[PDB]
């Protein structure tokens, strides 16, 4: 979570590799995130 | 019951002018049927454009078939325009009923059909 | 905003508003979320001892509709409405 | 004044007396219509008003603002429908009694 | 004007296309709607509700739903009086059973007679 | 208490004027 | 029979019609226009391919809602071949490519894939199998294509004694071979009978044998009504074309150079009960493209 | 004789046009239009009132609140309740938000239609916030319902007020600066002025409505004549064209923009703090407080949700100043929980009944930039 | 009765009234009923014989302007023998008032198509014949306007069903678009919601 | 957790397993039946019976607006615990 | 309260009509909106990565809809067919039956993705708040088939997260 930048660019996830066995270095999806980082990441909350 | 006419008086001139439409739909066909790229022969379209008037052919009332008239006549110039496409002219034909039959027979083997 | 010097120069002045302070990149206006929890006041009603549904009533009041004329040395010729006042111009700059 | 806000409707010159005999040509045209019915009685009722009016004006804007109708060449195309109007109605006789009734249950509403 | 002068049935059938199959196989029951028996009112009298018969609802594969090759079978036409009912189903063309309205009976009922002195109407509960 | 949303005193102003520097 | 078996109704577009048909192939033409007239009454077909998902994407949207199923399998593999008809009404076997491969050859196409697919559709209990072979198939030469199915129709007469075999002659449709092969050449001028028959007669037929039973173990042939010339074929497809001209392998210029005879020992269209269509109404449906803008009907009709 | 062009439903909306010109320079045009039919009328008919108000409110699908509106002002006549005045300034601060929205999309549709390709972005940022704005109000990004008949449904979070007002400093820079690029731009000025001229008695004989009434001449506003809401106590003026121009018209678009900014501006500083619904649980549902521990509550919200309110027998037509003109609404109710019959008046339809006389004397270019100046959605149009 | 209930104004009504009885003076010959709602909007139900008089008298006459044209449906009405009900609904512009003119008429009569003294009232009335089925006589077009081709029916009447009776696919027999009977994936579930117990009691209709 | 037929096919919550003779067996090929491998009958008997000490006790749900109405139920027979229609959770008296 | 514009004439004096024709001439306003285009050159875009920041939303927001259940209990649902009552687009299937515990429940409780016009309207009728408009976007589906959630992929997605749905709830349970 960046503070300087616009209302937008707040949160960003970085994805790693081996989640589920499915080689996602590459091809990355949205749906990986665990639902409590989804009411964190789409700016519904201030507090992680 | 004096009623207001559409066009007429009585069957006399409902009669002309329904043959006035059987004419128009006679000479309109072949230009149509090269128009629209179909696959069907000038006999068949014209048996079934007579096929169409003989649909209709127990109406009396004269408003009636000056209404059936009006309706011709208006598909008649949706179809001398090129506004129809080719799935309209097809779609007054049935290619794709697999038709059930009127036996009471086979409608017996496939039931609940009265 | 958070830009160099010379490249709000050439903003100011490839544009001359003034472009640094409405930008519309919003950055610390944004409502801060999560606000405490709302209580809810409540008009009109509710009060005891008046709330009579027969006195506000609105669906009960709509009437029929009246009617007459059917088929079963007099000023007169009215208008359906006093007739519409010609308007003015507004002093918020008339030509713009 | 010239160019008002109307678009295809181009500004007058003279309508103290355009407006007189579009009212003359009025009461001539009512004064063929019968007399017992209602529609010449507050047809001429209203239109002697309104030229009682008209007779008595030095001014343009004083007659805009004091006369209803509002704009001036309105109220002379309103003139003219109500002209096309008496001519209209010189025919269709519509002071004869009502034409023939419906089945009366009918105009009930609510089925 | 009025120049047509004829008395005779209307012939609405071949315009309003629906074709023949729906015309001549169905058939509609003209009838007023019984009073939903567990309420008590009869405001849902006084409608002389036109419906068609019901036809096949088979089950929809994948789902479970009631597929049905009927489009007619989802109307009612609510109407007022019979006779309007019968000439409107013999004019737009197909067949017709008309029931018939039953009214309440008017009964004389008395609290008084519920509590008798001779008579076998003696509640004995109240 | 009530928690609704009015203004806080009054806002401030909004221009609503056509502006050009016309240079 | 267990329920949702019986069927419900009018015909097709989730009208419940009383089949589950395996149809092996299903993915070139006449298994394409046999899918459309079985998800036009109605009915659950399993296709299996092996190939990219996009040419059962382009098949795809002619089933109802879930009617129609995908799945893979293998021509070397006998348990997806049985996990295909684990639990079906019907199976027909439409497969067979018209030239070779590196993979597979016309060696042991028709006689390692029908007698795998026959075997486990015996004892996974099914019945009503149909086959299709190609007509004049026989055990004498000239076709490596026509002795390989031969040995194929003997057997799966062999084993599953119970099989519906129902030979076409050579089919002409929108989309066809050997008439569009005709049209896109530039020739030669000899004399050689053969009966085109037009491919929805032919798939009324398969239809109607697969739900008309009194047909089950007797070998069908569809003969079409023509049974004319090949010289005055190629001129009228030519006349019908408005072009004047007077995988290309040596087996496919044998098959249309190959005699196509008739042996009324096995019954045709008239004891199954379909009418058959004659060339030309058909022939300028499918003979398009004929020029930028560019009717004399030959109708040869020999013996 | 001459060329018979169909222009089919590709882009230059979407319809069909068979135009039978003359020579680069027209004869004869007419649209057939027709092919985005739904159904909403029958649909509405055989479908109760709250129900059927989500075809009301995307029968229109640019403007999303103002038909919403038309439809709950027409159930709220018919049926005798005053919403509470909370709710009336919220409406009316949607409906100018909904306002803006139409005008700035018809300006930047206008544009990418003629061929100049940036404002469209510029202003899509700008209506994207504006989406923002829905998706915190009610939850939903364009479709929201929202506005039901008895006020204003599930009133706005804490926190959105000072929103609204960062909102209206930036985008009054941001229309100025739209009238900065555009608008004395030379060849846009050579695209469009004298197209498309309408006389103001065919303005009132062909029915036009909204900003052609304001463009050729005559001085006509809803909001000004028949207050039906609480516009009374708000004070804004409307612009009235000069003569009657496509630029003349551009320009009554922006200055309607500009006096939307203006009534926001005075229904923030005015909001009053009274109540989000009605005081009647006969027609606006309970709150769920009071639905949990009450037994009246319970039964209301379980005969409201199931069989409707229902509505007494009569006929009624309004219409409200939607950015296209007067969305009418006239409804016929027998006294059921179901309307007898909905009818809506689309300005739309209105407007492209006219394109004869907007397109008699012009060339084919000037067709797609008449087809571009009226806002034509091609969903409203069909009824 | 002062909070959440519709103030009504009783000016306009009177105003109304006035107005309704001197256009039935003026206009003896085609007025059968004059009626103001609560709300005061003015109603006048008209035989079908005058539609070209009374509206050539309404946009005209200078004591009643009504110079715009809105909503002219014919709502399809059963259980009479005039079963649609045209509805003019004029708006004038001197004035703010809003006149509805409802004439009626049966499946088979001409009205006399009022597209002559409105303009807008072109595309209303090819609508109208397309939904409905109301022939207008001396009329220049009539069309099908919002209805594909080779449907037909008249859709919007009671008698229409919801389902139409043809349903289009895509097939490649044919290799183009079919019209085929209709096969329902679902009901389409009609409720009983219309209860009893009588929710209004000043529109009770009097018993036989 | 769940109970599963002899065809190998996991049963749900209602039992609604299929036979030898259907074809739903075939939809299944390749695709997992998500079935909700969660019971909602043996996640209330592992639940305490609770015993409040009054007659006629109420239930919410725990929390206002988070949960169903409050019923009011009777605790009066010795046998059968009486049992909360929203909840389903018992309660019995003690005195 | 009229505000008209487009009124000016063409000022005879010599500035006035100098400076139109230098307008015409020397190419002014069109260098102008030539710098108005420079002047949003050299700002900063305002895009957002998508992959990696998905957009802002609200706490109210409405779909992929699932049924919650009890805390640390059975099912929330009644089977009271309030919400097919109210669906608008009759998307919802119910079909009831009591198990053997006596409760009133279920047997199927289908709904339709591709019929649901995602209202909100089953979310509010519920009385005991069983089905709630959930907070994401993910559907993407290749097959016809799996828009079409029975009872158990309810569960799931309501079992696949509560946590959310039950933060949200927490959030907004003093409005509605
Ligand atoms: N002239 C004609 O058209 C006539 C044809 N027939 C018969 O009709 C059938 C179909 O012919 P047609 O559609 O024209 O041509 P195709 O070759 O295109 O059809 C055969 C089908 O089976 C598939 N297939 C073929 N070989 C294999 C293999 N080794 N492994 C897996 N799949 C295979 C094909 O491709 P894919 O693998 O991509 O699915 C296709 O789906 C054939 O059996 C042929 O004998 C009979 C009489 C006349
Ligand atoms: S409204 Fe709620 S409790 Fe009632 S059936 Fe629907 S999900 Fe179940
Ligand atoms: S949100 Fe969807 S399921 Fe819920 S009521 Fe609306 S259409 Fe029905
Ligand atoms: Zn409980």
């Amino acid at each position: 979570e960046d503070n300087k930048q616009f209302f937008g660019r707040h949160r960003w996830v970085i994805y790693t590799t081996e989640m589920n066995g499915k080689n996602t270095f590459w091809d990355v999806d949205g749906s990986m995130v665990p639902p409590e980082w989804h009411r964190w990441l789409h700016c519904m909350t201030d507090d992680p | 019951t004096s009623v207001k006419p559409i066009f007429s008086r009585d069957m006399n001139e409902a009669k002309r002018r329904v043959r006035e439409l059987y004419r128009a739909w006679y000479r309109e066909v072949p230009n149509t049927v090269h128009l629209f790229q179909l696959d069907i022969s000038v006999k068949q379209g014209r048996d079934k454009v007579r096929e169409m008037f003989k649909k209709n052919a127990h109406v009396t009332d004269p408003r009636v078939v000056d209404l059936l008239v009006i309706k011709g006549k208006m598909e008649l110039e949706e179809t001398i325009n090129v506004w129809k496409q080719r799935t309209h002219v097809m779609r007054f034909f049935h290619e794709t009923e697999a038709p059930r039959p009127k036996d009471f027979l086979s409608k017996f083997y496939v039931g609940h059909d009265p | 905003a958070s830009a160099t010097r010379l490249i709000q120069g050439l903003r100011n002045w490839a544009s001359g508003r003034d472009l640094q302070a409405k930008l519309q990149l919003r950055y610390q206006e944004i409502s801060k979320r999560t606000q405490p929890p709302p209580k809810l006041p409540v008009g009109p009603s509710h009060r005891l001892s008046n709330n009579y549904y027969c006195a506000r009533d609105g669906r009960r009041e709509a009437m029929p509709p009246s009617i007459v004329m059917s088929s079963q040395s007099e000023k007169k010729a009215v208008s359906p409405a006093p007739p519409i006042k010609r308007w003015e111009l507004s002093q918020d700059e008339p030509y713009l | 004044k010239k160019t008002t806000g109307l678009v295809g409707l181009a500004v007058c010159e003279t309508p103290h007396e355009r407006l007189k005999i579009l009212y003359t040509k009025i009461l001539d045209v009512l004064g063929h219509i019968p007399k017992n019915a209602a529609y010449r009685k507050y047809t001429e009722q209203i239109t002697n008003e309104k030229l009682s009016i008209v007779k008595a004006e030095p001014d343009v804007k004083k007659l805009e603002e004091q006369l209803q109708g509002g704009q001036i060449e309105e109220v002379i195309l309103q003139a003219e429908n109500e002209l096309s109007l008496a001519r209209k109605m010189i025919q269709w006789k519509p002071w004869e009694p009502l034409v023939e009734e419906p089945p009366a249950s009918q105009w009930k509403w609510p089925i | 004007t009025q120049l047509i002068t004829v008395d005779e049935k209307l012939d609405i059938t071949t315009l309003t296309g629906v074709p023949e199959e729906h015309i001549k196989t169905r058939k509609a029951r003209i009838f007023v709607p019984a009073r939903n028996n567990m309420q008590s009112g009869v405001n849902n009298t006084k409608k002389w509700k036109m419906e068609f018969d019901t036809r096949e609802r088979w089950e929809n594969p994948l789902m479970g739903w009631a597929s049905t090759a009927d489009p007619l079978s989802n109307l009612v036409l609510t109407f007022s009086t019979k006779e309007d009912a019968i000439a409107f189903a013999e004019k737009n063309g197909w067949s017709y059973d008309v029931e018939e309205r039953k009214v309440p009976k008017p009964k004389s009922k008395s609290y008084g007679a519920n509590f008798s002195w001779n008579k076998r109407t003696r509640v004995s509960t109240k | 208490v009530k928690q609704d949303m009015p203004p806080v005193g009054g806002y401030g102003p909004i221009d609503y004027k056509r502006n050009l520097p016309r240079r | 029979l267990h329920h949702a078996v019986i069927p419900h109704g009018k015909g097709g577009r989730s009208s419940v019609s009383g089949i589950v048909a395996t149809v092996f192939g299903a993915t070139g033409f006449l298994g394409r226009y046999l899918v459309n007239h079985l998800g036009r009454m109605g009915s659950q077909v399993i296709v299996p391919y092996r190939c990219e998902p996009y040419d059962t994407m382009h098949l795809r949207p002619m089933g109802d809602l879930g009617q129609i199923i995908f799945m893979d399998w293998n021509g070397r593999d006998k348990d997806s071949i049985r996990r295909a008809v684990e639990h079906s009404n019907v199976v027909i076997n439409l497969v067979g490519r018209e030239w070779e491969t590196k993979n597979f050859d016309f060696e042991d196409v028709f006689v390692k894939i029908p007698q795998a697919i026959a075997q486990v559709s015996k004892e996974a209990g099914v019945e009503k199998f149909i086959h299709i072979s190609h007509l004049n198939a026989d055990i004498k030469s000239s076709s490596k294509y026509l002795r390989n199915k031969a040995v194929g129709e003997k057997e799966v007469r062999e084993t599953f004694p119970e099989a519906t075999i129902i030979k076409p002659a050579d089919i002409f449709g929108r989309e066809d071979r050997f008439l569009n092969y005709f049209a896109n050449i530039r020739s030669l001028g000899k004399k050689t009978v053969k009966q085109p028959v037009y491919i929805v007669d032919v798939t009324k037929g398969i239809i109607n044998a697969i739900k008309d039973p009194d047909a089950r173990g007797k070998t069908f042939a569809f003969v079409g009504p023509n049974r004319y010339l090949l010289f005055d074929l190629v001129q009228y497809v030519f006349a019908v074309a408005h072009r004047p001209f007077l995988w290309t392998t040596r087996d496919k210029v044998e098959r249309i150079h190959t005699t196509d005879r008739t042996l009324p020992h096995l019954p045709g269209l008239e004891d199954l009960g379909v009418q058959a269509t004659p060339l030309e109404l058909k022939a300028i449906e499918v003979l398009r493209r004929h020029r930028t803008y560019r009717s004399e009907i030959e109708d040869v009709q020999p013996a | 004789s001459n060329l018979t062009l169909n222009f089919g439903p590709q882009h230059p909306g979407v319809l069909r046009l068979v135009m039978e010109l003359s020579g680069e320079m027209v004869r004869k045009c007419d649209p057939h239009i027709g092919l985005l039919h739904r159904g909403t009328e029958k649909l509405i008919e055989y479908k109760t009132y709250l129900q059927a108000l989500p075809y009301f409110d995307r029968l229109d699908y640019v403007s999303m609140m103002c038909n919403e509106q038309a439809y709950s002002l027409a159930v709220e006549k018919l049926l005798n309740i005053q919403p509470p005045p909370r709710a009336q300034w919220i409406r009316v601060l949607f409906g100018e938000i909904t306002r803006l929205l139409n005008h700035i999309m018809a300006v930047t549709t206008h544009a990418l239609d003629i061929g100049a390709m940036t404002p469209f972005f510029w202003m899509f940022e700008e209506r994207e916030k504006m989406f923002e704005f829905y998706e915190r109000v009610s939850g939903a990004r364009m479709h929201a319902a929202y506005v039901r008949p008895g006020g204003v449904h599930q009133d706005l979070p804490l926190g959105l007020m000072d929103d609204i007002y960062e909102f209206s400093k930036n985008f009054s820079l941001r229309i100025d600066e739209l009238e900065e690029m555009l608008t004395n731009n030379r060849i846009w000025r050579n695209r469009t002025v004298d197209i498309g001229v309408v006389t103001a008695e065919d303005a009132l004989n062909y029915g036009f409505s909204g900003v052609m009434l304001r463009g050729s001449g005559i001085q006509w506003d809803l909001r000004k004549t028949q207050p039906y809401d609480v516009y009374d106590q708000v004070e804004f003026d409307v612009p009235i064209g000069s003569r009657g121009d496509c630029y003349d018209r551009y320009l009554c678009r922006v200055e309607e923009m500009r006096q939307s900014i203006r009534i926001i501006s005075q229904c923030l500083n005015k909001m009053p703090p009274g109540e989000i619904k009605v005081d009647d649980a006969k027609v606006s549902p309970p709150k769920r407080a009071e639905m949990k521990t009450s037994m009246e509550s319970l039964i209301h919200h379980f005969k409201l949700y199931t069989e409707g309110y229902q509505v007494p027998p009569g006929a009624t037509y309004t219409a409200i100043e939607a950015p296209k003109g007067e969305f009418g609404v006239y409804l016929v109710s027998d006294g059921s929980s179901r309307p007898y019959r909905c009818k809506i008046k689309a300005p739309g339809f209105a407007h492209l009944a006219g394109l004869d006389k907007m397109s008699k004397g012009h060339m084919l270019a000037d067709v797609v930039a008449i087809i571009g100046t009226q806002d034509i959605v091609f969903g409203e149009v069909d009824r | 009765t002062r909070p959440t209930v519709r103030p009504r104004n009783d000016v306009a009504h009177k105003q109304l009234s006035a107005f309704g009885e001197y256009v039935a003076e003026i206009l003896p010959k085609y007025v059968q009923q004059v009626q103001v709602s609560c709300f005061s909007e003015l109603e006048i139900c008209i035989h079908p014989d005058g539609v070209i008089p009374v509206l050539t008298f309404l946009r005209d006459h200078s004591n009643a302007q009504f110079k715009s044209l809105a909503d002219l449906t014919a709502v399809d009405i059963p259980t009479r023998q005039n079963r649609f009900e045209i509805v003019y609904n004029l708006l004038s512009l001197r004035f703010n008032s809003r006149i509805r003119v409802k004439t009626y008429t049966d499946e088979l009569t001409p009205v006399e198509s009022s597209v002559s003294v409105y303009k807008a009232a072109n595309w209303y009335e090819r609508e109208i014949w397309d939904m409905f089925g109301v022939f207008f006589a001396n009329h220049p077009d009539l069309r099908r306007i919002l209805t594909d081709y080779g449907f037909e029916g008249h859709p919007f009447r009671k008698d229409f069903p919801l389902s139409g009776y043809v349903e289009l696919r895509y097939d490649d027999e044919v290799k183009r678009v079919v019209a085929e009977p209709v096969e329902l994936a679902q009901e389409f579930r009609k409720f009983d919601l219309n209860s009893p117990w009588e929710a209004f009691p000043a529109y009770r209709q009097p018993p036989e | 957790g769940v109970r599963t037929s002899p065809t190998g096919e996991k049963v749900t919550h209602t039992g609604q397993v299929y036979d030898d003779e259907d074809y739903r067996r075939v939809r299944f090929v390749g695709r997992q039946k998500e079935v909700n491998e969660n019971f909602a009958i043996d996640l209330i008997a592992e639940q305490p019976v609770s015993q409040v000490g009054s007659r006629v006790i109420s239930c919410d749900g725990g929390g206002g607006a988070l949960g169903h109405p409050r019923v009011y139920i009777n605790l009066d027979k010795e046998t059968k615990t009486g049992t909360c229609g929203y909840c389903g959770l018992q309660f019995r008296q003690q005195h | 309260t009229y505000k008209y514009v487009n009124l000016r004439e063409p000022s005879m004096d010599m500035k006035s009509v100098t400076d139109r024709a230098a307008q015409t001439l020397l190419w002014t306003e069109l260098i102008r909106g030539l710098g108005m285009t420079l002047s949003y050159l050299f700002r900063e875009p305002a895009t957002i990565n998508y992959p990696f920041e998905k957009g802002p939303l609200s706490p109210r927001f409405r779909g992929e809809h699932a049924l919650r259940r009890y805390p640390s209990g059975e099912e929330r649902c009644i089977a009271c067919k309030l919400c097919e009552a109210v669906c608008p687009a009759q998307a919802i299937t119910i079909e009831a039956e009591p198990r053997a515990d006596g409760s009133r429940r279920t047997t199927r409780y289908d709904i339709d993705m591709t019929k649901c016009i995602y209202c909100g309207f089953c979310q509010e009728a519920c009385p005991v708040d069983a089905i709630v408009e959930g907070p994401n976007f993910e559907f993407s589906t290749e097959t016809h088939e799996e828009l079409l959630y029975n009872k158990e992929k309810l569960l799931n997605n309501g079992d696949k997260w509560e946590a959310e749905i039950a933060a949200n709830i927490q959030a907004d349970y003093l409005y509605r």
